């Protein structure tokens, strides 16, 4: 059979379909964007125990390489494929945790300054969570996105 | 009555596309429609022998390609094999007896001959990548996906064979044999043509061009090279085909050649539109037969389907028919690769004047 | 009934030369008769375009060649022009519907296509050596020597067109239309073939080969080069033709393929013999039409006539027919050029012993 190594760590058989659906999520509401194009562009080389992360990585660069003047949307196409990876590589899951919960977690990790947990009570935090529009992450053009990743 | 040589001296210049005194002499000094003449020349120069391109590296490829993939390629090849196998004879018995002008005639025989090559090539491929030719051939004749369209278009030909036959063997109105009355009407035959040919524009425009994105798919994967090389040439020689199928349709609908047909184009407008849109669907299904076991790193059922819409949407905008499939941008642009032309001053002078 | 694709899976290996379920698929993995397959390959490799060989030097030649000679060459060219013009379509409507095995099929379409080239070439010649193409063409259709054989052989085709047509459009025994009873008998069609093809062995063996000695005559005179160059190639591609016309005749007469025909060969033995010997005469007369005004430095009525006997005498010894024309030695051997592969010890030891 064929193998694959989900970012989770566990193993799986190759599911050629699951890829397509991903590109779709991106091509959603776009034009001049060929779902089949990016695939062949990427010359994604399969080999046993390949990590799912790496596989996903390949398409990101591939879609970014098809960002031509004639294909302005591709800039946003790959952008969506990118935002996905990031969020999941920091949250375990596609939907980020509540403002409060997160702020605290990262505090004890040395990454966020506890300075906030003191100047803002849980209520105020959970309130600000309302203003937060995670969906705005889907309004980035890959150019900007890549910079954010550093 | 059909005569291999017509006695009469008849000025071809005026003979309609079809239904005209059978061409007396093979001349080329002139033409009524320069198009046909050119299609012949460009084709003649496109001549090529399938044995030329090497198939060695391809052999190991099939042996390696996964099962869900092996199916995709051997299956789509069977589909092509049949299309031309029939197309080869088809143009020759169905149209010839109707041919009325020289330029068009020579083209037909050439058009047909061109297909024979594709037929020969497909054979040269199978022997290389498979162990037994027969097993693959005997299936192209008796198979569930294959036969389903096989009879579809192949019917239009068999029809214009009998229909047109009674127009010569027999006159018009009613003749009764064995208690059966069969009518031959001139107009009843001019339609059995206009519809039978719109079936080819589709088999040589959308039906085949769709079966190419599949073969060229492995090409962008560095697999089954030989086939891609041969298939490319196929598409090229094909370009000339559908190109003519249109010039033959457009001029027959315009009436600039056949006044009567001018009307038949309106009372068949909806008729032809049906076949086009309908036949197009047959293809979308075929994909399932290939991507049934699994998808391909190059494309899957989803993608391939989008193509049929993009191609048929324009393919029909040429013949003059109405557009049914939604507009789109070619899902595959990588395919174009295979249908393109296949192989210091200083002064105080100017300064003095400025007033900072 | 004629089907562009037969539904049935039928083992071609056994399908007779003709009268067999219409070929379902174009395969080449095998054959029942390797001959046909080869004829295709050798022909395919013989491909050539008439425009290749230059015709410039030839132009001035015609302008110079005497009147009694100018006639000889423009006249014999008109004769060739017609032969292939018809032959081109002929093989395709007359035989195709009867074709029953794959190898033979592909050959037919190729055989026909090959002629289209000769037709195109003759045109490329006329424009060069004459001022107006039409004037020369319109004559090949309406002329006293031309029409006389024109209808002769061209008839056999038109016959197998209607005859074979009723065999599909209709069954057997008697069908009456408009007070007229027309019989279709299987055997009545198997003869309308064996006789119609023996008419080709002659048009492509003796009728044409005789029309070449005329063109190659100017060649040995350093005149009308271009034509000789083109004509040579013609004869070569032709060799394959009559070669097959025999293999198709011999195997049809042997019965090793078609048992029924085995008998038809005897009840037609005299029948075919007539056409051969009879048609042969038509040629001898043609000479008079050329050597009417005057003879040629290369040959005259006398010579050219002897040829027909020498060629037909052997040409028939192949098909199996009886020999009527007297035996002879080729009057012209110079013609072969164009049908061959066209581009000190001293001792007292041994002495001491002799006894003079
Ligand atoms: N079985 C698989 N075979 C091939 N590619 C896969 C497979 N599973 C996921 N992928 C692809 O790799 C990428 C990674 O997906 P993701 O970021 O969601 O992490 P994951 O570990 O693969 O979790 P999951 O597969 O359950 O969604 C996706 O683009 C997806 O298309």
């Amino acid at each position: 059979n064929l193998l694959v190594t989900k970012r989770d760590g566990s193993t799986e058989r190759i599911n050629l379909d699951k890829i397509h659906r991903v590109l779709d999520w991106a091509a959603e509401g776009l034009h001049n964007v060929s779902i089949s194009q990016v695939e062949l562009r990427s010359h994604i080389q399969f080999y046993d125990g390949i990590k799912t992360s790496d596989i996903h990585e390949t398409i990101i660069k591939a879609a970014a390489d098809l960002i031509s003047r004639d294909a302005p949307d591709y800039q946003y196409l790959a952008a969506r494929l990118a935002i996905f990876h990031l969020r999941k590589k920091a949250y375990g899951q596609f939907e980020p945790p509540a403002l409060y919960d997160h702020v605290v977690k990262m505090v004890e990790m040395g990454k966020y300054d506890n300075h906030l947990l003191e100047d803002y009570t849980e209520e105020e935090f959970k309130q600000m969570d309302t203003f937060i529009d995670h969906d705005r992450d889907m309004t980035f053009s890959y150019a900007a996105v890549k910079q954010l990743e550093g | 009555a059909y005569t291999t040589f017509s006695q009469t001296k008849n000025d071809q210049l005026k003979e309609p596309m079809f239904f005209g005194q059978p061409v007396n002499v093979a001349r080329y000094d002139q033409q009524k429609y320069d198009i046909f003449e050119k299609l012949i020349e460009k084709q003649l120069s496109f001549f090529w022998r399938p044995e030329e391109v090497d198939v060695s590296r391809d052999r190991i490829d099939y042996q390696a390609l996964p099962e869900h993939e092996k199916h995709i390629f051997i299956s789509n090849l069977k589909y092509q094999t049949l299309l031309d196998s029939i197309q080869g004879r088809s143009p020759n018995v169905a149209l010839l007896p109707l041919i009325s002008i020289p330029e068009l005639e020579t083209w037909v025989e050439t058009w047909a001959f061109s297909e024979t090559i594709h037929s020969r090539s497909y054979t040269h491929i199978i022997r290389n990548i498979v162990n037994d030719p027969s097993v693959v051939f005997d299936d192209i004749v008796t198979n569930e996906q294959i036969q389903k369209r096989a009879e579809g278009i192949s019917s239009y030909y068999d029809e214009l064979i009998e229909m047109t036959s009674y127009w010569h063997l027999l006159g018009e109105g009613t003749h009764t044999v064995n208690g059966k009355t069969v009518t031959v009407s001139l107009r009843e035959l001019k339609k059995k043509l206009y519809l039978c040919l719109m079936s080819v524009n589709a088999l040589e425009a959308i039906r085949f061009y769709v079966s190419f994105a599949c073969s060229f798919a492995f090409a962008e994967r560095e697999l089954m090279e030989g086939n891609a090389k041969i298939i490319r040439l196929i598409a090229r020689d094909e370009a000339l085909h559908l190109t003519g199928t249109q010039h033959m349709l457009n001029l027959l609908r315009s009436g600039a050649d056949d006044p009567e047909m001018a009307e038949i184009a309106e009372e068949c407008k909806q008729e032809c539109y049906d076949l086009f849109v309908q036949a197009a669907q047959q293809e979308k299904d075929w994909a399932d037969y290939l991507f049934r076991d699994g998808s391909m790193i190059g494309l899957n059922k989803d993608i391939l389907c989008q193509y049929v819409e993009y191609i048929t949407n324009i393919r029909m905008q040429a013949v003059g028919l109405d557009l049914p499939f939604q507009t789109r941008s070619n899902p595959i642009p990588w395919i174009n690769t295979w249908l393109v032309s296949d192989n210091s001053e200083v002064d105080t002078d100017d300064l003095s004047n400025f007033q900072l």
